[PDB]
């Protein structure tokens, strides 16, 4: 079995900030993550499919590291433009698949 | 080889004992054997590393 943790459940924030988030794990995986962006609405999106590495057509706000079992995402500069749902997920056997928890954002 | 024996000593065979019972032994490890992690993982490495 293999068990997420996202960190914090919720914050908030105003325009032109930077903003982090962090994603736990109980063994190391290498770098077998992603990251998925889901509005209210009904499409969940791909936004960063690897440990450092973004998908096309996506502005170069985002950034993201790690590797072992700590992993990083964050943005640069906040937009007003930006409020979602946010989701890790990890691969490591051809099926054992799980999602995390949540992250929550809100503007000031 | 015949039907006439002539007197005096003769040795013919040997005889051995038969046991009667059946008896294995094995240390007491009781764990799943982790032959999943390898076998159907998902993306393998490469052959200069
Ligand atoms: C199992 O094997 C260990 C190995 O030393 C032994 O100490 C123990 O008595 C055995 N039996 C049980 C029930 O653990
Ligand atoms: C690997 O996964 C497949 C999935 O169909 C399964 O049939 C197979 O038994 C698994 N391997 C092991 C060693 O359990």
């Amino acid at each position: 079995d293999i068990q997420m943790t996202q960190s914090p459940s919720s914050l908030s924030a105003s325009v032109g900030d930077r903003v982090t988030i962090t994603c736990q794990a109980s063994q190391d995986i290498s770098n077998y993550l992603n990251w998925y962006q889901q509005k209210p609405g009904k499409a969940p999106k791909l936004l960063i499919y690897d440990a450092s590495n973004l998908e096309t057509g996506v502005p170069s706000r985002f950034s993201g590291s790690g590797s072992g079992t700590d992993f990083t995402l964050t943005i640069s500069s906040l937009q007003p433009e930006d409020i979602a749902t946010y989701y890790c997920q990890q691969y490591k056997i051809l099926l054992t698949w799980t999602f995390g928890q949540g992250t929550k954002v809100e503007i000031k | 080889k015949s039907f006439t024996v002539e007197k005096g000593i003769y040795q013919t065979s040997n005889f051995r004992v038969q046991p009667t019972e059946s008896i294995v032994r094995f240390p007491n490890i009781t764990n799943l054997c982790p032959f999943d992690e390898v076998f159907n993982a998902t993306r393998f490495a490469s052959v200069y590393a």
